[PDB]
């Protein structure tokens, strides 16, 4: 059988989340704004060769229940920690994030990677390089992507995968 | 001579693409036979108008059920139920094409395409083709699936027969 | 007086039932007066024939989409969006009837009924109105529903007006 | 916020299952044979009093994939063990769910109740006598049901979360 990867999609609302999973599954941009309540996604890929089975949650970022993150990131193999690029509060929500994944995971080493969403836009507020130097000091990749133009979203999703590879050994 | 069909496919009745297997005559000449017929509609029903009902991503496509359309349905040109022909082919990879069923000797119309190797089915539900050309298809129709099945968008055999 | 609104429920395409609501217009009357009008269709658009997209057994019953049917869409008698006009009434148990929204001062046509008490969403949207007869409607549209709100029927409006 | 409560359906196929769930949640018969891949489905109900959430996961009982129904086994709360009053074979497999289920849960009790089912059929194959012998043997609730005239389902479920209350 071909093994399978629970990754999970995690940031503020309105950054892209839902955006970049549809985009990985359907191959098409939603442009309207559905705010999630809780959707999960089946796709197999091949990477490096290797078919695989990557099983996507993609989650609500809304405030009001952060104290109900815990089961899925409990069950979830690996992260995509999403902020906008145009959007400087989703990206000071990513600490918010990677502490409560560590917190509930009660580990220092989950597979994680840092996303950059909507890199399409002109309005950018987050440099690359403050989000790179913030992945360096996490110790994580990161990756612009637009969930608009397709750029990046495979590289995302399955550099994830990588990173989970890595950690299992 | 081991015939070929075609299913052109329909999301939410927008045109997908086309499907086309190679039938097993060779091996299972009834059971070719009964999905031949049913892709051209000749005996006066089969495929033409039915969805697929069940798609599990990295497993298979499911459809077939035109006397229902919903999953628990179909017959086959022989009467309600035909018996397993035989079990020579074997779930190799992604494209085979294989006889659903709810037991021994139940086959009706109902079918299922692999998207992968599904080789716990072997000698349980009897191969008797392959896609031959738009694998792609396939793949594509599983944009649409689910982990239990269900669809997201209606998925159609706008049109099939012969060629 | 308070104005009173009715909906004919209907499961894919079947009677369902009526229910009714009492909408608060002594304590919100333009949010008051957008749905009415809404039910009624009398600015040339509204509820008829739209879903309810959103049923989670436990809590409540959205719906209100009819620009869009997906969930996304709707639009108020006052132009897409409207500000959240006060919060004076709480979501005090089963029957409440109140604003969705996107965040502050998003107000259009959608709309949920609680199930349940829902507490946590006090001051954050706008309850207008609660359900004068046919609670046991929306219970039994419940049935429908699932943990993040996909229906497994199609539940509509099949008519609706000013009692 | 009220209580939710997690429980899982197991059985050999065919028995009503699904049946008796779709009754318990939609109060629809369904007549058409429609085997089961895994369906989740939730209903708020008041049992002695106390209103609460009802989360149900409905399973499928293939042989070969009796590996992976541990997974399922780890979350589940009680289990609602049904057989059907015409097949003796599901019977049978009834000690086969329960050896399985006090494996992956590691103990000896588990919050679990025994149902027959089809009780409306002419025909009967399981005595009611051999279902109560078993039951008691066990020490959890027999009920009898019938998916088709909705006999005893909200029974079944409500023992067991009275059961799963009782050893919660
Ligand atoms: C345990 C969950 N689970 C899985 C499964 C299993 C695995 N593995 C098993 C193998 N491991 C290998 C050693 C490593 C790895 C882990 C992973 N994840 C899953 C899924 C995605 O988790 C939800 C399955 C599966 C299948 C059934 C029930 C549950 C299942 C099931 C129900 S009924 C049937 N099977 C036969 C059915 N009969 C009818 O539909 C009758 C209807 C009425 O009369 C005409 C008509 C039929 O003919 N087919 C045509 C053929 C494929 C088949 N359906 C089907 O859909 O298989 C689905 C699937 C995913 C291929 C298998
Ligand atoms: C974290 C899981 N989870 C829950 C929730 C929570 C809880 N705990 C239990 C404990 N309790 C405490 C003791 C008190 C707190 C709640 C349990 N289980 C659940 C569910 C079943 O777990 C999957 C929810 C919930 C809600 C959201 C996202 C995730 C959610 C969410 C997304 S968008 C929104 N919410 C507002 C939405 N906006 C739009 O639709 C915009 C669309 C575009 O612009 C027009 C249109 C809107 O206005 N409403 C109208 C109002 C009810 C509201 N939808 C909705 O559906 O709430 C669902 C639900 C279940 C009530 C809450
Ligand atoms: N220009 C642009 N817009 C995007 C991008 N991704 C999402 N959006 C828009 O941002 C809004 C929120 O997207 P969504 O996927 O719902 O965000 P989520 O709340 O994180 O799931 C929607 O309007 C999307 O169309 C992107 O990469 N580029
Ligand atoms: N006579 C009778 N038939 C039933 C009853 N419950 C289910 N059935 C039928 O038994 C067949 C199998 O039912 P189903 O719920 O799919 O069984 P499952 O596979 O165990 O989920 C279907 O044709 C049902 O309508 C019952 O109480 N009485
Ligand atoms: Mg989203
Ligand atoms: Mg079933």
């Amino acid at each position: 059988g071909m093994t399978e990867y629970k990754l999970v999609v995690v940031g503020a609302d309105g950054v892209g989340k839902s955006a970049l999973t549809i985009q990985l599954i359907q191959n098409h941009f939603v442009d309207e704004y559905d705010p999630t309540i809780e959707d999960s996604y089946r796709k197999q890929v091949v990477i490096d060769g290797e078919t695989c089975l990557l099983d996507i949650l993609d989650t609500a970022g809304q405030e009001e229940y952060s104290a109900m993150r815990d089961q899925y990131m409990r069950t979830g193999e690996g992260f995509l920690c999403v902020f906008a690029i145009n959007n400087t509060k989703s990206f000071e929500d990513i600490h918010h994030y990677r502490e409560q994944i560590k917190r509930v995971k009660d580990s220092e080493d989950v597979p994680m990677v840092l996303v950059g969403n909507k890199c399409d836009l002109p309005s950018r507020t987050v440099d690359t390089k403050q989000a790179q130097d913030l992945a360096r000091s996490y110790g994580i990749p990161f990756i612009e992507t637009s969930a608009k133009t397709r750029q990046g979203v495979d590289d995302a999703f399955y550099t994830l995968v990588r990173e989970i590879r890595k950690h299992k050994e | 001579v081991n015939p070929t069909v075609f299913f052109d496919i329909a999301v939410d009745g927008e045109p997908l693409g086309r499907v086309s297997f190679e039938l097993f005559a060779d091996k299972v000449p009834k059971t070719a036979e009964n999905f031949r017929a049913l892709s051209t509609g000749e005996k006066g029903f089969g495929y033409k108008g039915s969805c697929f009902h069940r798609i599990i991503p990295g497993f298979m496509c499911q459809g077939g059920d035109f006397t229902r359309h919903n999953g628990t349905g179909g017959k086959s040109i022989y009467g309600e139920k035909f018996e397993d022909e035989n079990f020579i082919l074997k779930h190799t990879g992604p494209g085979i094409l294989s006889m659903a069923n709810a037991g021994p000797n139940t086959n009706g119309s109902q079918f299922f395409i692999c998207t992968a190797k599904t080789e716990w089915l072997d000698g349980k539900h009897v191969v008797f083709g392959k896609v031959k050309e738009g694998m792609n298809i396939v793949e594509a129709m599983e944009r649409f699936g689910s982990r239990n099945g269900k669809t997201s968008k209606k998925i159609t055999i706008a049109d099939c027969g012969q060629l």
